[PDB]
């Protein structure tokens, strides 16, 4: 039960404007989330 | 979705994860295909007052 939606733009921090992401994904898996964190 | 229309062709911009259309009175206005993903637009049988 968890989305994940994207868009990916070239540029001249964020950026000003608009823009609209499309769905990648559903995934049906139901986790608890509360926390999380990114891979570098 | 069951219903009665007119299938036809049609130029609609389906972006790839959208699978039926709407008309403002949420009737459906187009349907993708599901055994080969063609974008369909519905109409209701030609019809008027008599
Ligand atoms: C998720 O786990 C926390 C404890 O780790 C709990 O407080 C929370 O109620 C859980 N989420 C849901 C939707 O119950
Ligand atoms: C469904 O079956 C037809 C005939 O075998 C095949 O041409 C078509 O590509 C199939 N579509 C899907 C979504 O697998």
């Amino acid at each position: 039960y968890f989305k994940i939606y994207s868009k990916h733009t070239p540029i001249n921090d964020l950026p000003q404007g608009f823009s609209a992401l499309e769905p990648l994904v559903d995934l049906p898996i139901g986790i608890n989330i509360t926390r999380f964190q990114t891979l570098l | 979705l069951t219903g009665t229309g007119v299938l036809t062709e049609s130029n609609k911009k389906f972006l790839p994860f959208q699978q039926f259309g709407r008309d403002i009175a949420d009737t459906t206005d187009a349907v993708r295909d599901p055994q080969t993903l063609e974008i369909l637009d519905i109409t209701p049988c030609s019809f008027g007052g008599v």
